[PDB]
């Protein structure tokens, strides 16, 4: 039980990965 | 149907106030005149005796040995052979470094 | 002061004899006994074989009695077990074995008698701290 | 990376959220008690 | 004609010597010789534990197990007098020798089932009337078992047998009881069996070689789990010597 | 010819336990959570008939 | 009281989780204006 | 695995409770152009 909530952390930290560098903010050189 | 530690009990056997012939390791022969060294490899092997002085007839123990053996008799015991305590040939060698 | 001189004074003979001694010769003790070799020896314990200490009671009861500044000098000079049964000669520092162990060649009764003097003072003043070791450190 | 047209907007007025909660908060209250059996 | 250079690393020096199939020319004994043996082999391959019975009754199980310690395992070099008492039959005494095996095997679950291969304090005869020894011949006798551990030795979180925290520890107001099995270690010892049929002999050599099967006791772990039965099976050198 | 005992002691551990009502999949409830184990517990064993 | 274990985790998150988005729905809304 | 009883609503509000709060605050935010 506990061991599911440690890897559901450690997973959906791996895709706060995910979106943090393919859906992140762009850098707009202006 | 009270299951205890063999160690400990057999400190209380006669085993905790002198030497034991049959269990006890081969360092405390050296607390002795003369006895470490030989006659300890001698006293050690050597089947376990039944009878404290069963060491005095001892295969080829010498005229002088003998004596000594006699001499020290004062610190001798037995217990049962205890079979956690010999097992592992731990007697000659128990883990108690300085 | 503190290393005084009959602080500094030791067990001679078996018989009582007292040699006494100089801070010269404890300093030749504290040379020799690490040149002389501390290797397994060092502090007051025997790394070859930790059952054996270098206590002065440990040495009164050996055989022959080995706490008289006499009798570290015989055992230095040939070494016997603590049977005092069979020479141990071959495998410890001995004159009589010098070409095994070179360091004991230089080794002289003078040099000797210090080594000797040192290891029945040290005790005296390190208290405990002479047999034991890591326990007491 | 050109811009999908059908983008609408999400639409939640500040009643249909007071009955979405009315909702939600009475089956918790009403489930609760078999939720420990 | 092989050097330790030679060998090591072969994982060879864990299987131990055969004999080509010269065999079946029975050893000529005596009666009037006295006889030893010289380094007896026993390199063992089946390793099955008893499979511990759930509660109903019928026929409990050897289930066979999966080797860990790689290697680690065979014992030999292990030597005593053989003694030809009436009847002319063989007894051989095991007086000492590389004999105490550690192995942990892993059982049909995930179960690391640990026991101490060993044919130790050894007493094996075989058959009367035998004035050599061939494919007939065997050996049957006894064993003695201490256990997977020493004297001394800490389990995790100190607590030991002749030495060890001596306790609870970790939880001092703790309910006392109940945690016996623990605390006290108390210090197993049991007897083996083996059985010996050999299968290749040479006649001068005084070399013999075969089959064994030891079934013997587990790790008792100080008083933890009740150790689990454990059937050995491999092949056996073993020469022979005046 | 056989004696009672032999005969019962002749069916089959798993067979008999088919005749628990306790399997029998109608007797639970829309709420009572589990697998069929926090009930009668494990089944350890057949006593006799 | 000998009760199920998720009690808490089960009717509580059964609040919060339907909640919280009608919660996100609506101060996504309220702010086209970028009041709220 | 004997342990403390909370570690679910413990550990898990922790995570959806604060997280909950960035979420409400990004799409209340990304929604000022009425997308989102
Ligand atoms: C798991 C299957 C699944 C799939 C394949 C989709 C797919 C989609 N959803 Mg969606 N959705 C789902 C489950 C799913 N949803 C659930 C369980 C909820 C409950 C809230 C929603 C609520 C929801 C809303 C309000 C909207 C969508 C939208 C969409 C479309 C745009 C992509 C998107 O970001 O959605 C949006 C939502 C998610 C991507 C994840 C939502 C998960 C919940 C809502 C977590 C808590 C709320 C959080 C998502 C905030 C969402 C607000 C809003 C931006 C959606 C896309 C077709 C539309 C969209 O994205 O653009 C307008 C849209 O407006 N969904
Ligand atoms: C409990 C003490 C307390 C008090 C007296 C206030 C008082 C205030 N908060 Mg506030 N706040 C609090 C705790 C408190 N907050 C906590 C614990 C959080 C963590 C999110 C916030 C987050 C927050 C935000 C982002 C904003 C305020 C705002 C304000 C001011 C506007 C009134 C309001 O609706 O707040 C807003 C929030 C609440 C009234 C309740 C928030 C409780 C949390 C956030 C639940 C989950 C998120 C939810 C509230 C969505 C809020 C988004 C946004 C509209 C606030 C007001 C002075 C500002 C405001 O209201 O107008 C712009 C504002 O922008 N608060
Ligand atoms: C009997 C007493 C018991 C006590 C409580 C009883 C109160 C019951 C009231 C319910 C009325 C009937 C149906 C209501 C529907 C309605 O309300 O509909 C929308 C509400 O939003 C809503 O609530 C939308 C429902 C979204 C709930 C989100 C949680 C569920 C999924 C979460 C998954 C997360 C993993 C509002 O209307 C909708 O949206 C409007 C725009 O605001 C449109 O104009 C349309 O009317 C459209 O139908
Ligand atoms: C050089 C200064 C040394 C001195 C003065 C010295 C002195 C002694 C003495 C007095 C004993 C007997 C203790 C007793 O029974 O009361 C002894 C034993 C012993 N020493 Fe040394 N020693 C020295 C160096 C060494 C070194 C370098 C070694 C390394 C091999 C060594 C190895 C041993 C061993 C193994 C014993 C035990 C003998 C046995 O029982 O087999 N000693 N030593
Ligand atoms: C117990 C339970 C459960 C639970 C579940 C959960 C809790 C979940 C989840 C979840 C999760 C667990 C999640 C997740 C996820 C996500 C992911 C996993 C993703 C991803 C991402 C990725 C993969 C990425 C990629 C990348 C990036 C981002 C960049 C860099 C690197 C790379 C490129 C690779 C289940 C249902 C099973 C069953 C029933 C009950
Ligand atoms: C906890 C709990 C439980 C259960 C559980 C669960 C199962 C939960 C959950 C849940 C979940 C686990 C849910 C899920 C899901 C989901 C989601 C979350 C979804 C989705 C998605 C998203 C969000 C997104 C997507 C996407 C995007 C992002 C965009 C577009 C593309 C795609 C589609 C990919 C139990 C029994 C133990 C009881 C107690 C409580
Ligand atoms: C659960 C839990 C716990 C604890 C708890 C708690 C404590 C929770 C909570 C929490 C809470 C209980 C919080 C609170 C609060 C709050 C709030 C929520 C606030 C406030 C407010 C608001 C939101 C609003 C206000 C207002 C308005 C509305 C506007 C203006 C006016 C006034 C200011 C009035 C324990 C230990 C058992 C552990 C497990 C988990």
């Amino acid at each position: 039980m506990e061991t599911i909530t440690y890897v559901f952390i450690f997973a959906c930290i791996i895709a706060l990965f995910f979106f943090a560098i393919f859906f992140r903010e762009p850098p707009r050189i202006t | 149907e009270e299951l205890v530690n063999v160690v400990d009990e057999k400190l209380g056997t006669a085993y905790g106030e002198k030497i034991d012939l049959n269990n006890t390791n081969i360092a405390a022969f050296i607390q002795y005149r003369g006895l470490y060294p030989t006659l300890a490899k001698l006293i050690v092997k050597n089947a376990p005796y039944e009878s404290v002085e069963d060491v005095l007839n001892i295969p080829g123990l010498t005229e002088r040995q003998k004596q000594i053996l006699r001499e020290n008799l004062e610190h001798f015991t037995v217990t049962e052979v205890e079979t956690a305590l010999v097992e592992g040939g731990d007697r000659y060698n128990n883990g108690l470094y300085k | 002061a503190e290393l005084t001189p009959e602080v500094l004074t030791v067990p001679l003979n078996s018989e009582g004899k007292t040699i006494t001694l100089t801070e010269k010769q404890y300093l030749e003790g504290k040379r020799l006994f690490q040149y002389a070799c501390a290797s397994c020896h060092v502090g007051g314990i025997t790394k070859t074989n930790p059952s054996l200490d270098l206590r002065t009671e440990t040495l009164a009861l050996a055989t022959p009695p080995r706490d008289n500044i006499e009798g570290l000098v015989d055992y230095m000079k040939n070494p016997t077990t603590y049977d005092g049964e069979q020479e141990i000669a071959e495998v410890h520092p001995s004159l009589r074995s010098a070409d095994i162990f070179p360091k004991m060649r230089n080794l002289t009764e003078k040099d000797l008698v210090a080594i000797a003097g040192h290891i029945l003072v040290e005790p005296k003043i390190l208290g405990d701290k002479w047999g034991g070791g890591k326990v007491y450190y | 990376m050109e811009p999908n047209p059908n983008r609408q907007p999400v639409e939640l007025n500040r009643t249909s959220l007071y009955l979405g909660l009315l909702l939600i908060l009475v089956l918790a209250l009403l489930f609760s008690s078999y939720f420990f059996n | 004609t092989l050097t330790y250079d030679d060998i090591v690393g072969t994982g060879l020096a864990n299987k131990c010597p055969t004999l080509d199939d010269t065999a079946r020319g029975a050893y000529p004994i005596d009666s009037s010789q006295t006889y030893r043996i010289a380094r007896l082999c026993l390199q063992p391959t089946t390793f099955l534990v008893k499979e511990e019975p759930k509660n109903k009754r019928q026929e409990a199980e050897f289930v066979p197990t999966k080797l860990v310690t790689r290697e680690t395992t065979s014992l030999d070099q292990i030597q005593g007098e053989l003694k030809v008492n009436s009847d002319g039959s063989l007894t051989f005494v095991e007086e000492d020798g590389i004999d105490f095996q550690p192995v942990t095997v892993q059982m049909a679950g995930g179960e690391r089932i640990p026991l101490l291969f060993t044919v130790k304090n050894l007493v094996a005869s075989t058959q009367p009337n035998v004035t050599s020894i061939t494919t007939s011949t065997d050996f049957k006798g006894e064993f003695n078992v201490p256990s997977y551990r020493t004297a001394n030795f800490l389990d995790p979180k100190g607590r030991g047998l002749a030495s060890g925290y001596d306790s609870a520890i970790a939880l001092p107001q703790a309910k006392e009881e109940e945690l016996a099995r623990a605390n006290v270690k108390r210090f197993s010892l049991t007897k083996g069996q083996i059985s010996l049929n050999v299968a290749k002999v040479d006649g001068r050599t005084g070399e013999i070689a075969g089959t064994f099967e030891s079934e013997q006791l587990s790790d008792d772990d100080m008083g933890a789990h009740e150790p689990h039965e454990v059937k050995i099976q491999g092949v056996f050198y073993a020469s022979i010597e005046p | 010819g056989a004696t009672l005992e032999e005969a019962w002691s002749a069916i089959p551990e798993k067979l008999a336990f088919y005749d628990y009502i306790g399997n029998n999949p109608a007797k639970g409830g829309l709420f009572r959570t589990g697998p069929m184990n926090k009930g009668d517990g494990i089944a350890q064993a057949w006593k006799g008939h | 009281m000998e009760v199920n274990q998720l009690g808490f985790i089960a009717t509580a998150l059964f609040v919060l989780v339907p909640s919280v988005f009608l919660i996100i729905l609506y101060v996504q809304t309220e702010s086209q204006q970028k009041s709220s």
